[PDB]
Parts: C-alpha cells; structure tokens; sequence
C-alpha cells in the first residue's frame, strides 16, 4: 500500500484543498460525515492513498491546515465537506501574516513551523510506504508562500527519498490581488528549484480564459476557478489509486517529465470541459479529447505555449478506453506540432490510462506539460520584481522584521540561473 | 429587555416619587424625572454612591463572564470511547 | 480574536465616533443601550459580559466636558463603560502646547491606564483607531502625545489614524496652519498609517453626489464612519480576499515616511435616485478613480498613484473586480510610477453596507478605494505657505510660547515638513539611469 | 475548631469591628438578634459565634474602649442584643491622645478585666487560631492600650498567631499632631511581639472610594466596610471548604521573611459599585492586575519604587485555578512589578468556594473576589516620611510635657528614633541585589 | 493475593488519594455504601490487593488518612466517596500544617507519628505478604512534606525489605503555589534519596498542559487535574491485580526500573488521551498507543524527553490486544531514536499486558519512565534554592522549629550529588 500526505498553508492553498477533497470524497463516494456511501466495490480498493483507517467507518483525510490568520480555519470547518479533517491537525495560529515573505518565514510561521512538522511527522509515521507530500499554494502572497517555501525546506531535509508536488498559483500578468506579488515570487521561487520535485503553475487569468471561452460562464466564482484546479489535483493522482492498464503513478510521472534536476516547472490541464449548452451536442471520443488536450485554452498557466518548445508532454487518460489511437494520436501531435517538440528527446510524450473517469464522465484526461513557455512567466516575474528592488520599494518592512540586502540579489540571480537554462534548451 | 433580565425589577434611577423632605436632592421649582437621571445636575447622593443615569437590574445578578461549560470533564475524557456510530437508512428515495 | 481598539479625541474625532457607533450598533445587532435581543463577528470591536451588555472597544477622551456630556446623557450612556468616558477639566484653546505639554499631564496617564487594560483584554491585538483632526488644540497636541507613548509601549502593534485634513480653502480657525505642522511632526515617527480625509470634499459629493443641499456634520460624519466600517470590514466579517489590517500598512506604505492615504466611497446615492440607475461594477471603480469623489480636495492629475486599495462589500463577484482593475489600468489619465506595476490591491466582502436612517441608500455593491498619490505634496505645501506666511512676523507664537513651547521647535517642525516635500519628490521623480 | 479571638481596641478598632460583624451576620445566617432561622448541620459557624442552649450565638470578640459613647453606641443601637453584655469593656475616661495615657497610669484598672475576658473567653475554644487586634496608630486608646496589651498577650500566649488590623497615619491630613508621637511608640513597643500587621491608610481608602465607588462623600461606615471584606476575605480558608486552603500559620510562615519585617499590604478585587459592574467583565486575569495596580492599594506607597518581597492571593467564588496561575505567569513576566533577586518564588495561591456576600450598600454583588497581600519594601518610604516628621516634631521638644509629666519616661521617643533606624536600614537591606 | 497499604499525607495528596479510591471503585464496582455492585467474579477475584473485607461483604479500604489540620480531613469525608473509609484510621491533630518542614517533621507533627505508625501497624499484620506501600503527598509544601517523608523513613525502617511507592507532587518551572518549595522541597527528597525505590514526581504544570493541549479543556478544576494521576496510579498496578500476560508486580518493577540504587525517579504517563472532540475521529491501535505514549506531551512532568536521554521505560498495556504488534512497535521506537536511548543499556524496555481494559474504554497503556530529563527539574530546584539560601531567607521559622544550617548545606549537597549521577551516565 501507498500514500500520500496532504498539508496546506494560506487562505488560497486552503481554499484549493477544501474543493479538491470535496472533489476526492465525491470520487471515492465519502458523505461529509465521512462514511463511505457508494456504488463500486473496488471503489474502496485504493482508499488508504488520501484517506486513513478509522475504528467503525468514517475515513479521515491524511490533510494538515495551517494558516496564520484563525478565519481560514473557520471557514473550512464552516464549508460543506469540512466536518472530515482531524481537529487535531487544524495548527492554526493568534497572528495575522500581512501578506509579509519576511513574516511567513522568519517570524511566528517559524515559530509554528515545529508543531506543523510535528503532526506532519505524526501523519507521515502513520503510513506503510510514502511516495510523498502535497503542498497547495498560492506563489504571489503571504502565508503559503513564506511559510510554504519553509515548510518545503523542512521536509526536504527530513525526508529526502520522497517527491514533493507543490500545487502554486504563480501571480498573473493581467491584474495583482497583491501588490507585493512578485516580491513574495521571487522568494518563494529561489526555495522551490532546490526542494520540490513536482511543481505545478496554475494561474487565475488563464482560469478565467478557460471558464469564459470554454466553460461559457457568466459569473466565475472562486468554488469553480479551484474546482478547475481540483480537477487536474485528482487526475495526477488516479493510477495509484483506481486500477488499470499502464499505470504511472507520481513518481512514475516524475521520472518521465523532468530531464534535469531543477526544470520541473509544470503548467497543467483539463480537458473534457464542455459548457452546460454545448455538452448536448458532444460526440466524446480520443481525437476531440487529445484535439483538446493541446491548445492555448485549457492550459492553467498564464503563457501561450506556442512561446516555447515542449520539454516532456503527459497524458493521463481516465475512463474505459482502448488506446492505439491513444498512441497514434501522440504520433500524430509530434508530427504536425514538430516546431514545438524538441529533437533531442525523440517521442517526447507519456501516456497513462486508468480504468475509471470522474464521475458524471465516461472519459476525462489530464495534461501536465513541460515546456521552454514558463520562461515568460518566470521572466516577467523578473522585472516585475526589478521594477521596484531598484529603488526599495516595499522593503522596509522585510529589513525590519529581519531580511537582509544580499540575499534578495540571491534569489533574483537565482531567478536568472533559471531563466537562462530555459532560454539554452529552447534554442538548442 | 433590561427588565427581562432577572425576575424582580430593575433598579429604577430615583424619581419624583420618593425625594423625601430632609434630605440634599430636595430642590425646589419644576421637579421633573429628567434631572435626576442626567447626572450633572444630579449633585452626589452624599453617603451613598452616584445616582444611576439608567436602571440597572436587581440585587441578585451575577457580574462578568461565568463559562459553566458543556464538556463532563476527563472522566467522560477517559470513561467513554465513542466508536463510530453511523444513521444510514438511506432517505435517498 | 482579531480585536482592535479605538481612541476618540477631539471634537471631531468624537462626533465621528457618535456616527460610527450609531452605524455599528446597526451592523451588528445591538440595540443603542447595548444588549441583544435574541457570534465570533462582535468579538472583533465589541466585547461581551453579563448578561448581553456588550461594551465597545473605544476610549472616549477629551479635554473640554460638553463634548462626552452629550454621550453620557444621550440614549448611549449604556453602551459605554462610564469610566472609559474620560474628560477633563481645561479646553485646549488650539494651542498644541495646552494639547501637548501643559494640560496633557492631568489626562495622559488616565487615558493609557484605560488603553492597557483594553490591551490587557484582548486576546489578539493587530492595531488602533485614532479618531480626530488636524485641527484644534486636543487633536493637535493630545494626539501627538498618546502616539508617542503608544509607540513607545506597543510599538510591534499597529496604529491607524484616521485625521481630519485643514481644508486649504474654507477653514474655521487661525491657527491651523501652526497645529497640522506641529502635530505631524512627532506623529510622522510613530504612526503606522494614517488615512486623511479633507472636510470640504464630503461637502463637495454631499451637495453634489448626494442631492441634498442641507445635511449637518451628524451627517458630514456619517460618510466617514461608513468609510471607517468599510475599511475594517474582513476583521469583522469573512469574504473572498480578506484583507487584514497588517495587510494595509505592508501594501499601502511603500517607504518609510509616506504613509498618507485618500479615502473615497462607492456609491453615495440617496434613496431618489437607486431605481434608476444599475450600479455596476466598472462604473463604481471607475467612479472611485475620476478625480471628483477624492475625499481630500487635491487634483489626482497633477500627480501620480503609487499604491492603491479597493474594498468591495455585497454581492461583488471576483472577476467583474478583475475586468474593472484592467480597465482602470488601460485608461491613460490615471497615470502610476513607472517602479510599481503592481499598483492595485484587491478585497472582496460578502456583506453589504447597513442602511442607517438617514439619507444614504440600500446599495449592493460598494467600495472603498484609498489611494497613495503624489498630489497630496500640493496640499502639504499649501498647508506650508500659510504656515509661512504666518510665521514671517510671529503671528499667534506668544501664545503658545507662553505655555511651554520652544521656539525652535517650530523651524524643526518647517524644515521637517519641507523634507517630507523632497521626499514626495524624490519619490515622484521618474527612471533616467 | 479552627477559631480567632478578635479584640477590637479604641474608637477605629470598634468602628471597624462594628462593619465586620454588620458583615458576618449576613455571611451566615445570623440575624441581628442573634438567632438562626435556619430549619436544619453547619459547623462554620463557630469560627467566629459560639453555640448557647438554644440559639442564641453570642460571638468570640471584645470590644474594649477606655472612654464611653461608642461602647454606648453598641449597647443603645441595633446590635446589642448579639453581644454579651459582659463583653462590653468600656472604660470610664478617654485617652485624649497620649500614649502615656493609654499605657502608663489607666490601663490598670482595665487590662486586669480584658484580660480575664481574653483568657476564658480562649476557654471556650478546642484549637484556637489566632488573635486578631483591630486598631489604629493614632489615638491615646489606639496606641497605648494596644501596646500594652500586645505585650501581655505575648506573655501569656506566646506561641500563637498573632495579626494586627491598624490604621496606618496618614501622610498628607492626619487626624492628630500626635499622629507621630503615637505611631512611633506603638509600632516601637509592637515590633518585637507581632507575627504580623497590615496596614490600613484612610487617604488610600478615600481614593479608592472616589475612583472606583465613584463616591463622593461617604462616610467612616463606608470606610470600614472594605476592611470588613478585606478580613472576611483573609479568615475565609478557616471557615468554608475551598481548593487551596490556607492556615494562619501558613501566613505567618509565609509573608515574613525575617523575624521582625511583618507589615504586609491588602488589597482587594473589585470593588465596583454596582452602578458600573455591568459594563466590564471582572476575569481572573484583570482582577489580578487590578490588585497590582497603583491605584487600587489599601495604602498610599509607590509599588513602582520598591520591591514586592512576598505576596498571597485568596481567590473566593467560582475561581478556577488555572485561570488563576496563567494570570500569575503574566504577572511574573511584566517587567514593571520588580521583585527582591533573592526570592523567583514569590506568590501565594489560595482558592475558597463561598462567593463574597454584600450588604446592601455600595459593593457589586460578585461572586469573585480576591485578597491580595504584599510584603513589600514599598512601605520604608511611608516610614521615613513619618520618622522624618517625628524629628521635626521632637527636635523643638514640643508636646513632651503632656508625655513626660504623666509616668512616660522621656527619652524613650530616643530609642524609639532608632528603632526606626533599624528598621530602615533592614529595607535598605533587603534591596540589593546579589554580589557575592 | 498480594496486598498493599495506602497512606495518603497533606493536603494535595490526600485529595489524590481520596479521589484514587473512587476511581478504583469504579474498576472494582462497589459503590460509596460498601456494597459491591459489579458485574463479573474476575473483578471479586483479587479484591485483596487493595480493599479489606468486611462482615456482609461491605468492603472498606486500607487507607491512613493523615493530616495536621483537620479541614481536609472534613473535606474527605463530605465528598463523593466518604461513607467508605474507615473510621479509626482517620488520625488527625488539632493543629495547624504551617506548610513548613520543620513543622511536620521536628515538632508537633511527630507527635501524632506514633498513633500513626500504630494504625498503620494495625493491617500491617491482618494481610499475607505486604509487598509494597502506596503514598500519596506534595514535595512542596508542609505535611505530605515533612510528616510524608517521616513517615516514609519510619516505615521502612520498621520494613525494610517492601517496596515503597510515593505519588508525590513536584512544584513548576513556570509558576509557584508556595514561596517555599525549594525549602520544603529540597529538605524533602532529602530523605527520598536514600529510601523510597519508586517515586513518581508528578507537576502541577503538566496536568494543565494535557486538559489544554491535549484533553482540550476549558475549565480543568482539581478532579480532572488529580483524574490523570489517579488513572496512572491505577494503571501501575494492575498486572499485580488483574489476569495477563508478561505479569509484573510491584518488585519486578522496582529491578526492572532501578538501575542504581540512586537513580529511581519515575516519568509517569497514560496514554489513551483524547479530547472530546478528537475523540471521536480517532482510530485505536497499540501503534499509535505506542505513539502518543512516547510522544512528549502525554507525560506528566516538566522534564524535556528530548532533552533527557532515556535509562529505562516501562509500559503496562491493559486490554485484549496481540503480543506480536506490543513487542514490534516497542522495539521500533528504540530503532527509531536510538541516539535517545542509552547504549549501555541495550534493551532498556519494558512491555506488560494486562487482560481488562479499564472500565469506559477498550484499552490503555501506562507509561513509566526513568531518564536523564529529571536532571533540569533538579537543577532548577536546586538553583530555587541557592537563590534564597544566599540570603539566609525564609529561615528563622525553621530555626525556631529546630533546623540548622548545616541539613540544609548537606539537602543541597545531596541534591548536587543526585544531580551528578543522572548525568554522568548520559556523558557515557
Ligand atoms: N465630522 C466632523 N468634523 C469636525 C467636527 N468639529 C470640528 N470638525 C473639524 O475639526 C476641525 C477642528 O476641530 P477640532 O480638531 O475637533 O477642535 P478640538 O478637538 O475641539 O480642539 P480645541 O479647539 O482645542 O477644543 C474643524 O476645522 C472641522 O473641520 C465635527 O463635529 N464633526
Ligand atoms: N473605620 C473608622 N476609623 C476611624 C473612625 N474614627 C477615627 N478613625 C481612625 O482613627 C484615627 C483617630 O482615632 P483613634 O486613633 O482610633 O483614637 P483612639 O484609638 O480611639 O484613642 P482616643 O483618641 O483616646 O479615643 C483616625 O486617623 C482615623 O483613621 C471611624 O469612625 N471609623
Ligand atoms: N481558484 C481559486 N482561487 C482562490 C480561491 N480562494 C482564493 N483564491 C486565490 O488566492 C489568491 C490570493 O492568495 P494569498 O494572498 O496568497 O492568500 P494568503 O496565503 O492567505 O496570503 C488570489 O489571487 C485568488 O485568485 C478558490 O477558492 N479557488
Ligand atoms: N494534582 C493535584 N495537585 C494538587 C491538589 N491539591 C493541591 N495540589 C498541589 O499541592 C501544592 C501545595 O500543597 P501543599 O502545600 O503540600 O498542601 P499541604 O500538604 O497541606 O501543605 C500546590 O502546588 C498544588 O498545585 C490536587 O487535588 N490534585
């Protein structure tokens, strides 16, 4: 048996795991109480991946909340499925972050850091064998950026035979819900080369291009902008947890996506999405489904990835299907789209398939892409980020609760050694 | 509802009604309520304590936050182990 | 939990608490005496004791009576605790040296006796509300002194002010001109953050925006005590970006020094006008942005934004704020520093404005723009001018003199404010390296 | 079982034995008159009333004052009829305040009777306790008849516990110009014998009154009343079954740390008027900064210049303790309560499970309230500012005559000079830190 | 049948004691009236370890309830359990306590020392095989002090060769109840050094730190503080009571824990504690009994785990669970952090289980622990002490009482010399 230790941190990050473990129990039949109340026997097969054991039925999620701020607790205890998470592992704090990197890594989020590893290392020993843990985050922020990058570094250092997925919602080009965005980026990003192995850029504006020029929405609410990410948060992890043929599970994944250590930046996707007028006249198939994998309109990061070359490609199938075509439709990608795969990986594409689809589905799939297209985001996050270094703009408040100069010109020229690489292997 | 509050009645600021003769409120010319509850005009009681400028309730009400508490303590900490009891009978109809 | 306390002094400070209480007696549910008539909401300005007699977090104190005699035989004598009602004995005279160094020594340790045992009940304090003017002697001086010894005890602790500007044209004293100098240079070092609002501009979107030509200073106050229940709406409530206190003063202060906000609000319609109208989303930004409802009377053209902060309350979906922030961004007049592209900060609550009785209508959507601008350097040196104008030959100096101020202090207080000038323009200046 | 014989000596030692007694009437349930309509099973009882044949009740107490009129008050007014007439020692000619009158020429026509009254009124009694002398340092009865009778009653009893109830002279008004030559002596001569004495100071009392009662104008009966509580606070452990119960020689093994410091400060919690109790909320945590701060302290001295030696806290009502040992962690951890460097143990837990029960009067009805008791080296600057008014008094010999020509040695107000000498070098003494 | 007596001495110990006999009542099943009013013949089958009988089966105790004051003796006898305890053996004095050392152990207090040994001498002969002596009492303080450690020291001199067990409250690092703990305190373990074989130092600190991290109360008053202790005081004897498998009685655990005559001071520790809440979504096993036996926060001392190295650890599971899982995460745990446990000791555990679950459960585990951790909770009394000794403070109520500078220079020495050898092992 496998498992995965789920552990989030923000309002954002806190927020992405309340509709992805909706999403969850929804999948493995769980009532809110906890119980399971289904209609697939295997169903229960693979449960002990999210879920834990407990004595009479009610399964309790493997999910440990911590944020500064005691309201985000509130409101996910206050939510719909929220009477399922431990009130043991509900680590919150009396103190407010104050969207402050400074304050979410060297201050009292470095004074809760050890109770968080605490009943993170309570939930890790109750296990049998760890592929790893899931971090959710927003990466333009306070809380989940400063005492996520932390938490990270922590866990890296304590186990490091484990993956770590980090699911981050990188700050968009469009607008700015926080003004220190690229500040709190820049940081938390100089942490993530060397720590994660499985990093995951999701960005609002391109949830919004999505729930508009696909989805046809009139009004997009939070609950369907990370429903959305739910979705590919539980199409990631299903070859471990529902049988089939060709399994992959995540680091069967990670083994295939990543050619060097530190490129492992991924912009992910959905893409059986049908609006409610146009799901009448479907016709779902492998072609519109592997047509629709692979466009600038279900792509979660906010950059074009007609930019820049493939890396790795994935294709994470659900649903009862046979697969030449799922073969040959790869074949038939990397033929026409031969300008943006690159030569020196030849058959740059994975393929996984699984037995069950979401419900409500008969065939889903996922896309997790690699790519030189997150060089834009990581660029404009750059000068963004030199706009205001040069001239220590929002600043003192990092001096003052205990950043020092040097350390900032780190981590942008940390920023840069990883904006070169993705320009080098782009252009051969 | 400060009259609600606790059964016997609020004690009520000191009226026209009772002003008894031989005492330091005892003025003279237009008495009216509204003097002895504005508490400037309201010279001190002069051995007891400043007139209200309200009514506050009775003799026997309890002062400040007392948390009975729902909890029975660690003997239902350690004396009951709740296993999970479950009402399915599905009203799924 | 997120419990934050306010100190009323001054006149003006006080009647702008009278309107904010009368607003969140409201909000929340407690009839004026105090009580409930039947949960983690009040618990953030409000106590809790007997029975229901839920006590505010304020410090009422002032110099002169008449001013809390009005509270203390008005139908709120039960709301506050009557010692917290501090008064004193000696008016101020608009005399910053009767404010701040001879009758402040007869108040000053009652009123942080108070402010401790406030501090001393509340589980989490993020910060303070400090209610008054730039004006009259209490505000000029008293203020000045509680900043001080706040700074000095709490000074890992949050101060907000919220100060009433000295109009640059109408006025209604001689002396202002001395007293805003002289209280912004001590309150410059130890306040956090301070949101300042100009008296004539509520008259301006009152005769103009509000369709009546006759409301008195219970209303002039009452938009400000709406602006105040806005801005401390995510402590209060839950909604989609909660924005923290803490989170004001990190994204709205952008250097040391320039910590001055302008306060403007969405729509200010009155009850004849709401049937006839949308009320969009876009339009109320864009409303907020033109250079007409900027509740300090300074030109936002001649000038440019630096950091700005929405707050949107009632049914605000997230991304009619993004297309409306996007809009705003693309409209050429509104002109930002080209260091910050990141110029917008955005917070949505669930909860929309209680209607008051008065003349402000049921709106389901507004919010509560404070922007950073550079135009305020030209109130700054307006105030200057007069400041010089009337120091040239020592107009009005004995008086304060008299009652223990140094001469000096004045030139220090002139050449403070004119580095706050060269640091607006420093700040302004544009990428030539 | 566990009884105290209280002696209540001059006209202030009277006044406030008549509002503590008005307090225990109603603490139990012995009305005026002596009886208990009680249809009973009770045994608290008899700490402080004894049992007659049928109801009656009569208490363990003395009230003796060498002029009449208050006696007389007693015996013509309510409470009359709950006393025993025989223990009524009321002299024949007042002390006019001179301590040579009221130790040198009449006191032996009295000490004899108080005495005997003492004696077998301890007859009636299978442990007793403590003796607790209820005076002031002022008048001629107050000082002369209180050190007298110390003295004897350190002779007979040695071994007991023994505290004293005093009205500590005022610094600034004062009620006599031998406020000085009075205290000197009584405090000289009942150094060496008392276990130990809390101080009482009527301008601290009238402070108080004004901030917290918010009362202008109130009379000695609301004067007395809170030292009524503070002793009904301090002699609850032995009457009601509590939590942390505490012995009276636990307080005298306890607030002194050296044989001859024995003069610790009261304190009590709140004491809001009933008027004002319903807007703030009266916790553990402010009640115990409440006892701290330097407002709410039974006499005038600085805490902020000087250092808490030792001090106990009798927390009675529904307290729960935890509450009350996180509000001692605060406590500790502010920076401005400074203590002595050789005591990190310096607090006293004590809980009782009987609320505090009021008259009908000025104090809230509370069903919390705690005692705070503070040895302290505060208390050396009310000293000196006493000593120093002494010598300028002595150095003119002025007001010697009537102390001279009466029995009273003269150069006694000598020695007396440099007992207090002593006694400020020991606070001097107490102060420094450690060096070696 | 193997039998032991149960002193209970001062104030806190008495209400210890007085409360253990109710909480023992409840696992025997008599009620306050004597009647025995249970539900199986496995519980009448060793009523003798702890209760004597009576004519009509009207079971009383074997209890010496002592105390110099008698308000707590009035206490005992109006609380819940009161028509239980023998009416001869309540020896009091019509005295006062005076929470002073001197007092109950060179004056007045050893004037009721003879009636006391009397009626202690009175079931020392109506029983078999006296194995060991319950005492129950305050290190700090007066009473269960002086006349406790009197006691102790009389008692075995007229025994020497039972074990002797003393449930004995230690004062706090954070806060104090008494101004003279290190004086009481100090002059206590004195004697304690060399006498008792199985101390159990129980802060007050802790019991709080359990009802408010751990227990999640809100209002935790002296019964549910005295609950935990009474529970452990339960819970160490019960293989000497009740059927298993890898019995141990009170001397297999005297050897087993004692490794040098000196160094027998005992962690306790019980660990099915849950909150009301948690409670409910918890899922009991022997490996996560293991767990939150070994994790610091279930044990009832001021004494840092991770900042003692461990010499010898006890565990008395009760209940009907395999041996195989006992033994396994048992040895798992020393696998885990060896570098906490000593190496001079290899195998330094020790595993009992007892076959009834305590009544309201479906099993418990008892943890007792002897480390190095007892060294700050020393060395923070003895520097308690030097702080006031420099001055001579406090001291002229014990030198009227008949002390001396010279005991207290040899209670400090002893207590320098008991420091040493609990940290001279862990220097290896
Ligand atoms: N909203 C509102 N503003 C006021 C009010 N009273 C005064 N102001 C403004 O405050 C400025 C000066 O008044 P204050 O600062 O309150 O004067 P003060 O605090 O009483 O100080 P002193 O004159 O020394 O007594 C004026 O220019 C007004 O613009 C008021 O009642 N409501
Ligand atoms: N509680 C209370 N205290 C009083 C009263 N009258 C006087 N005192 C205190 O007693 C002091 C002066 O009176 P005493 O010292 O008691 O006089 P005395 O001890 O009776 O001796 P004589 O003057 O000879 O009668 C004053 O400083 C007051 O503090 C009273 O009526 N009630
Ligand atoms: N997609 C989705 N996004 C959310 C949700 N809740 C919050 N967000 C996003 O969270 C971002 C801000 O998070 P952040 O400021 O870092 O919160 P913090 O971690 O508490 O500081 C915003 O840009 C929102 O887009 C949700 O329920 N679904
Ligand atoms: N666990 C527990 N501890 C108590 C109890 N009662 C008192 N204590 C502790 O006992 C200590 C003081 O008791 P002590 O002075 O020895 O009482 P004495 O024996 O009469 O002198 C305090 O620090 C209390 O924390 C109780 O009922 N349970």
């Amino acid at each position: 048996m496998r498992e995965i230790v789920h552990l989030q941190a923000g309002q954002c990050g806190n927020q992405i795991g309340a509709k992805f473990w909706e999403v969850i129990s929804d999948e493995h039949g769980i009532d809110p109480t906890g119980t399971y109340h289904g209609d697939s026997d295997l169903q229960l097969e693979r449960i002990n991946v999210y879920y834990n054991e407990a004595t009479g039925g009610k399964y309790v999620p493997r999910a440990v909340l911590v944020d500064l701020e005691p309201g985000t607790m509130d409101s996910v205890r206050s939510g719909p499925f929220g009477q399922i998470f431990r009130p043991d592992n509900f680590v919150f704090g009396q103190s407010g972050a104050g969207n402050n990197w400074a304050k979410g890594h060297y201050t009292e989020g470095a004074e809760l850091v050890d109770s968080v590893l605490d009943v993170v290392r309570k939930e890790a020993e109750s296990c049998d064998c760890l592929q790893g843990f899931q971090l959710t985050h927003s990466l333009g922020g306070g809380t989940g950026s400063g005492m996520g990058t932390l938490l990270i570094s922590k866990i890296r250092e304590e186990y490091p035979d484990r993956i770590m997925n980090t699911f981050s919602v990188v700050p968009s080009p469009k607008v700015s819900d926080t003004v220190v965005e690229p500040y709190n980026a820049t940081l938390s990003v100089h942490q993530l080369v060397e720590n994660t192995d499985e990093t995951y850029c999701i960005d609002n504006e391109a949830l919004y291009d999505i729930c508009f020029r696909t989805l046809k929405l009139t009004t997009p609410t939070y609950g369907d902008l990370n429903h959305l990410v739910s979705a590919t948060m539980s199409g990631v992890t299903t070859c471990l947890r529902f049988p089939g043929q060709l399994n992959a599970d995540l680091r069967k994944l990670a083994v295939n996506m990543v050619p060097f250590p530190r490129l492992h930046f991924f912009m992910p996707g959905f893409a059986p999405l049908t609006s409610r007028g146009s799901q009448q006249y479907r016709a779902l198939t492998v072609p519109e489904l592997t047509q629709q994998m692979f466009d600038a309109k279900n792509m979660m990061a906010a950059c074009d990835p007609r930019h820049g070359r493939y890396l790795t490609v994935a294709a994470v199938f659900r649903g009862r299907m046979s697969m030449k075509e799922v073969d040959e439709q790869m074949l038939n990608v990397q033929n026409k789209n031969s300008s943006y795969f690159v030569e020196w990986i030849p058959n740059n594409v994975k393929t996984a398939v699984c037995d069950i689809p979401p419900r409500g589905l008969k065939m889903s799939a996922t896309f997790i892409g690699n790519s030189t297209a997150i060089q834009e985001l990581f660029k404009r996050i750059s000068e963004q980020f030199t706009a205001m270094f040069r001239r220590k703009a929002f600043l003192h408040w990092y001096t003052g609760e205990g950043m020092d100069e040097m350390e900032f010109t780190e981590a942008e020229s940390n920023m840069n050694d990883l904006g070169n690489p993705v320009v080098t292997r782009g252009a051969c | 509802r400060t009259v609600s509050q606790i059964c016997p009645p609020p004690r009520r600021p000191l009226t026209v009604a009772d002003i008894r003769p031989g005492m330091e409120n005892d003025r003279l010319g237009v008495v009216r309520d509204s003097m002895f509850q504005n508490p400037l005009i309201v010279k001190a009681e002069l051995g007891k304590p400043r007139e209200r400028s309200s009514s506050l309730p009775g003799i026997d009400f309890n002062y400040g936050l007392y948390i009975r508490g729902l909890d029975g303590g660690v003997p239902e900490a350690i004396g009951h182990w709740n296993v999970f009891k479950q009402q399915p009978t599905c009203p799924h109809e | 939990q997120r419990e934050c306390i306010s100190v009323h002094v001054g006149q003006a400070g006080v009647q702008i608490g009278n309107a904010c209480w009368e607003l969140y007696c409201l909000e929340h549910g407690i009839q004026p005496d105090g009580q409930m008539p039947s949960d983690d909401s009040f618990n953030t300005f409000f106590s809790e004791t007997g029975a229901g007699k839920h006590v505010p977090r304020a410090v009422f104190v002032d110099l002169e009576p008449t001013v809390i005699d009005e509270v203390r035989t008005g139908t709120y004598r039960q709301l506050f605790h009557p010692e917290q009602l501090i008064t004193g004995k000696e008016d101020a005279a608009n005399n910053y040296a009767r404010g701040h160094y001879t009758i402040g020594k007869e108040l000053i340790d009652l009123v942080l006796d108070r402010i401790r045992k406030l501090a001393d009940q509340c589980t989490g304090l993020q910060g303070f509300l400090i209610f008054h003017s730039f004006g009259g002697g209490t505000g000029s001086g008293f203020t000045s002194l509680l900043m001080e010894r706040l700074s000095v005890d709490y000074g890992k602790k949050s101060k907000l002010e919220f100060s009433i500007y000295p109009a640059p044209q109408v006025s209604t004293a001689v002396v202002e001109p001395y007293n805003s100098i002289l209280t912004t240079h001590t309150t410059l070092e130890h306040s956090d953050c301070a949101f300042m609002v100009d008296n004539e501009a509520i008259y301006d979107i009152c005769r103009r925006n509000l369709d009546i030509e006759r409301p008195t200073y219970t209303n002039l106050n009452r938009l400000i005590s709406q602006i105040v229940s806005s801005i401390t709406a995510s402590l209060r409530f839950d909604g989609a970006l909660n924005v923290d206190l803490t989170e004001f003063q990190t994204n709205l202060v952008p250097y040391p020094r320039i910590h001055f906000p302008l306060a403007t609000y969405a729509p200010v319609i009155s009850a004849e006008k709401a049937y006839h109208e949308q009320l969009s989303v876009a339009e109320i930004t864009n409303a907020c942005f033109e250079p007409a409802n900027q509740m300090v009377k300074c030109d936002p053209r001649h000038g440019k934004y630096m950091a700005c902060c929405l707050l949107y309350r009632g049914d605000v979906v997230p991304k009619d704020v993004n297309a409306a922030i996007a809009a705003i961004k693309t409209k050429r007049s509104i002109q930002f520093v080209d260091w910050c592209p990141t110029g917008f900060k955005v917070g949505i609550n669930y909860q929309p404005p209680t209607v008051v009785p008065g003349d402000l209508a049921k709106v389901q959507r507004a919010v509560c723009m404070l922007s950073n601008t550079t135009a305020i350097a030209e109130a700054w040196a307006r105030l200057d001018h007069k400041f010089d104008l009337m120091y040239a030959k020592r107009a009005f100096v004995h008086w304060y003199v008299g009652e223990g101020m140094e001469e000096g202090e004045f030139s220090e207080a002139r050449e403070d404010m004119a580095a706050l000038e060269k640091d607006y323009e420093e700040v302004g200046m544009d990428s030539v390296e």
